[PDB]
């Protein structure tokens, strides 16, 4: 049984379009067609504001929170083709960043697994990819993969920064081999995975299911099991499950989850990468769950009462 | 924005309630079911072993039965102690006493000194099996002969036959002066002949047409009684035996009735299985091995029923039962949640159940599937409040690397910077018996006082934790220079002191030009202190101007980030100045006392030093001021 635990009046202006948890799950970022990003302490059932952040001249997409190893940092990106780095210093937010590198609307902001430092991938309606690195030193580090997709990149995930099974085959002194990879979904129907080689962003993969634009794509957690899990949804009503058994193989299998009647916006895997939210057009959030038989089966429909 | 699950099942989403939703599924909490996670844990632990050959421990349950009469003891203790049991904990009952009886010691088999042969084995497992399927049909048998009263003693009897009670039957049956039924029960232990007199007695009241005036449940007490499942009336009426039965007594009449003395486990449930399924020789007169949540679902099998039953989940018990005739049986079906509970997220009994198969030596079980076990069940345990059974859960992992990850990610959400009696309670449990690595719990601690903002706390977690060179950082950058403005040496000093042990100095970078240069200059202080206060020798002295000297050097060395970085390097360069003239003054012997002029001090050893110094403008000019009055004094005085 899922139960609301608790309702956040956002005070926003206009339309939100995301909300985010931090690590710790005590703070909730929300964006908004108002220009704003809003956080919260989120505690006891209660909420306060304790930041309005302002910087974007148009629609804030989506936010990202950075790992806590580096302090309390935000990620933004919006229709203004921004992306703009909030962090908060002695509980003040201020604006640390701002990228202008993009020519249209950034759509999404994924932040890669800390192993790998401050990186930020950016994903734009110009049909590029921006990866942002901070290594501590100096101004952000850009890589630009141009033409990443064609038509615009919709959304960006991260790869986990161990490769699932890599811990159970290592006779006690290897380091992990920590490969950089993500995944991104297009205006072209496809689904790509990304992996740095020599310091240069690579086409590793081409998923092709979808038969309209991918609107968000999730790489699941790597919690101890063996395989390499991705979501992707589409204006098509399709979400598909895509597994890779052996990363060496570079194989990856499509499983259609459902075909819903509307546009699927967002997937959400947990993050114990064993439950799915899936967000469509009709205003619905359904909650998807694998089962030992390998099946996906939608364990709760919570409809929006109110 | 990116759709997933945060701790404590927190579901972030931009789709419709079940802009972004921060939902949390709670599963219902009843404060008594703690207790029904606990022991479980506890048993587990009791029956599993820590290997420590690898920098993260891994558990692997103890290779026996040893848990399965834990568990079946633990269960019995509790249907012994109260009144309303959770209706999952009755169905855990029936689980692993039948685990007892199929894997178990039976002390039949233990009384013998030679190996008992696989007969004998096969048979006293039969009779753990027989004995275990008569206690499951005891409430209900009960139940149903308190229902039928004095004037329905012929279902009251067919009711003790289903659960084996023969004995009962016939007092029953005596009773209520039914003494020619009382007689042919007496008879029913051990004879086939009498079992074949009854199917010929059957026949020839069909052939005669003499069944149709005798009572249904009569005539369904001596079809039983002669092991035929479905009879045809010459009526053309179908008298099906298992037609009031749950699966359970209907299996039970298949072992007892249907088959002889000598038959297998296996060939019963074989048995058992086409009388649900649709055949070319017949209707299906059994009913199909629903979980007891489903058990009363008037699930309404309308006129397609083959496509059906592949969709509906098998009780549990049935699947163990499976698995014990057929060893490669899909383990799959049989740890599904949906198996047991009509919750999808409830792994506690699956969880509890792989170790226990995983000790009688089952490995079929893909590893994905093992992962999706271990992080659905530590899921649950953290949602609950109970995260540090979760590490253990997370502990079976086969996988290093993922196991160490999983541990270490749990850790980094759930460790609390706030000593309370529970959070060392808990992390005395990890480190002594779970055999964590002290150092992870002191890293989750360490990342946690960072997002709090608490650099002291951060720096003691860092230095507990064994991470020499994220330390020395934290404590050049941020803690030095309000520990020197301040003048809390002794403070700066805790941290430095431990760091300038000879083994934790070697891996730390850059640590002669910061964190050795505030060290050196808190022990010259510390060495004036007690100067100041001991007439010391001038041995002292000389080891106090070496090491004065060798700061002067330093101090210019240290890199400045902040306003208040400059200001305690100018405060620290100003004091050792000071404390250089200082020294100065007190190592001249006293033959020069002429009264009336200040210590001479030597301006030759002086000057190179204080010009190297980064001292504000204003206290440079000052002491270049007093260095060039004091050279005009050396100058006035020696013509």
């Amino acid at each position: 049984m899922v139960s609301v635990i608790n309702t956040v009046d956002t005070s926003h202006e206009d339309m939100i379009h995301d909300a985010q948890m931090d690590y710790y799950g005590i703070r909730l970022a929300t964006c908004s067609s108002d220009r704003s990003v809003k956080i919260f302490d989120v505690k006891n059932g209660g909420q306060i504001l304790i930041a309005d952040l302002r910087g974007h001249d148009g629609p804030v997409w989506q936010v990202a929170w950075a790992h806590p190893m580096y302090g309390n940092i935000l990620a933004s990106c919006s229709y203004d083709r921004k992306v703009i780095i909030w962090k908060e210093e002695n509980g003040t937010w201020e604006k640390t960043y701002e990228y202008t590198g993009h020519d249209s609307s950034v759509n999404s902001v994924c932040w890669a697994p800390h192993d790998f430092g401050l990186v930020l991938a950016c994903g734009s309606s110009d049909g590029a990819i921006s990866i942002l690195t901070f290594t501590g030193d100096g101004p952000w580090e850009v890589k630009k993969i141009s033409n990443a997709h064609t038509i615009g990149c919709n959304a960006v995930s991260w790869a986990p920064s161990v490769i699932p099974g890599s811990l159970v085959d290592q006779p006690s002194s290897q380091k992990p081999n920590y490969i950089k990879r993500f995944v991104s979904g297009g205006c072209d129907n496809l689904v790509k995975i990304w992996r740095e080689e020599d310091g240069q962003w690579k086409e590793d993969q081409k998923l092709e299911a979808h038969s309209d634009w991918v609107r968000d794509v999730a790489w699941a957690p790597s919690i101890g099991l063996p395989t390499s899990t991705i979501a992707s949804c589409s204006q098509d009503g399709r979400v598909y499950i895509w597994t890779s058994d052996d990363a060496a193989t570079n194989c990856w299998t499509p499983k259609l989850l459902h075909k819903f009647n509307d546009v699927v916006w967002h997937v959400s895997w947990s993050i114990t990468a064993n439950i799915l939210a899936v967000s469509g057009g009709d205003n619905k959030v359904t909650l998807w769950k694998e089962s030992v038989d390998g099946q996906w089966a939608c364990i709760s429909d919570v409809n929006k009462g109110q | 924005f990116r759709v997933g699950w945060g701790p404590n099942w927190t579901l972030v989403h931009n789709g419709d309630k079940l802009k972004v939703h921060m939902e949390k599924l709670s599963l219902e909490q009843k404060s008594r079911e703690l207790q029904s996670y606990l022991m479980p844990l506890e048993i587990e632990l009791k029956n599993s072993s820590v290997d420590r050959s690898a920098q993260c421990p891994h558990f692997k349950p103890n290779a026996g039965v040893a848990a399965i009469h834990d568990y079946a003891g633990w269960v019995r203790n509790l249907s012994n102690e109260a009144g309303e049991l959770e209706a999952v904990v009755k169905q855990w009952g029936l689980t692993w006493t039948l685990c007892e009886s199929l894997w178990g010691q039976l002390k039949e088999l233990e009384a013998s000194l030679d190996e008992p042969n696989e007969y004998v084995r096969n048979l006293e497992r039969r009779k753990a099996f027989s004995h275990w399927l008569a206690h499951t049909a005891e409430e209900r048998i009960e139940e149903e002969v308190s229902l039928y009263g004095p004037e329905r003693h012929v279902e009251a009897v067919f009711s003790f036959l289903t659960g084996g009670r023969i004995s009962d039957a016939c007092r029953l049956a005596q009773k209520s002066g039914d003494h020619r039924l009382s007689l042919l029960l007496s008879q029913m232990v051990g004879s086939q002949e009498m079992r074949e007199l009854i199917s010929l007695q059957l026949v020839d009241w069909n052939k005669l047409q003499v069944d149709h005036y005798i009572q249904e449940e009569r005539l369904r007490v001596f079809c039983l009684l002669s092991g035929t499942p479905v009879w045809r009336s010459s009526d053309n009426r179908s008298i099906n035996v298992c037609s009031q039965l749950d699966w359970k007594r209907t299996l039970a009449v298949h072992l007892w009735y249907m088959l002889p003395p000598t038959a297998t486990i296996a060939q019963a449930l074989r048995l058992y299985e086409r009388a649900f399924q649709e055949h070319e020789e017949g209707e299906p007169y059994a009913c199909y091995p629903l979980p007891p949540y489903l058990e009363d679902c008037s699930i309404s099998l309308g006129d397609e029923p083959s496509a059906k039953f592949s969709s509906l989940q098998r009780d549990v018990c049935v699947h163990l039962l499976k698995l014990y005739s057929e060893r490669q049986y899909d383990l799959c079906q049989l740890l599904d949640p949906s198996s047991v509970t009509p919750d999808p997220l409830d792994y506690r009994l699956s969880w509890h159940l792989w170790m226990v198969l995983q000790a009688l030596n089952y490995t079929h079980l893909s590893e994905h599937r093992q992962g999706t076990l271990h992080a659905s069940y530590a899921a649950q345990l953290e949602n609950v409040g109970l995260w540090e059974w979760a590490i253990f859960v997370l502990l079976h992992i086969p996988h290093p690397h993922i196991r160490e990850a999983g541990v270490r990610e749990l850790l980094n959400r759930q460790c609390v910077v706030r000593e309370s009696p529970e959070s060392l309670a808990k992390e005395n449990f990890l480190i002594h018996r779970l055999c964590v690595p002290a150092q992870w719990v002191h890293e989750a601690k360490a990342i946690r006082s960072r997002r709090d903002g608490d650099r002291h706390k951060e720096a003691l977690y860092l230095l507990k934790g064994h991470q020499w060179n994220p330390c020395h950082k934290l404590v050049t950058r941020h803690l030095a220079a309000d520990a020197v403005i301040n003048e809390n040496y002794r403070y700066l000093q805790s941290f430095l002191g431990e760091l300038s042990n000879p083994e934790h100095c070697k891996h730390i970078q850059d640590w002669e030009t910061a964190g050795k240069v505030y060290l050196d200059y808190i022990r010259v202080i510390d060495m004036l202190n007690l100067i100041q206060q001991d007439e010391s020798s001038g041995c002292e002295l000389e080891k106090l101007h070496t090491k004065v000297m060798s700061l002067c050097k330093w101090v210019e060395l240290i890199h400045c980030y902040t306003a208040k970085d400059r200001l305690a390097q100018s405060e620290m360069a100003k004091r050792v100045a000071n404390i250089l003239r200082v020294v100065l003054s007190l190592q001249q012997p006293p033959e020069s006392m002429s009264d009336s002029s200040e210590p001479r001090v030597p301006l030759r050893l002086l000057a190179p030093h204080i010009g190297r110094l980064p001292m504000p403008e204003d206290y440079a000019l000052e002491e270049l001021r007093g260095l060039t009055q004091s050279y005009l004094r050396e100058l006035i005085c020696d013509s």
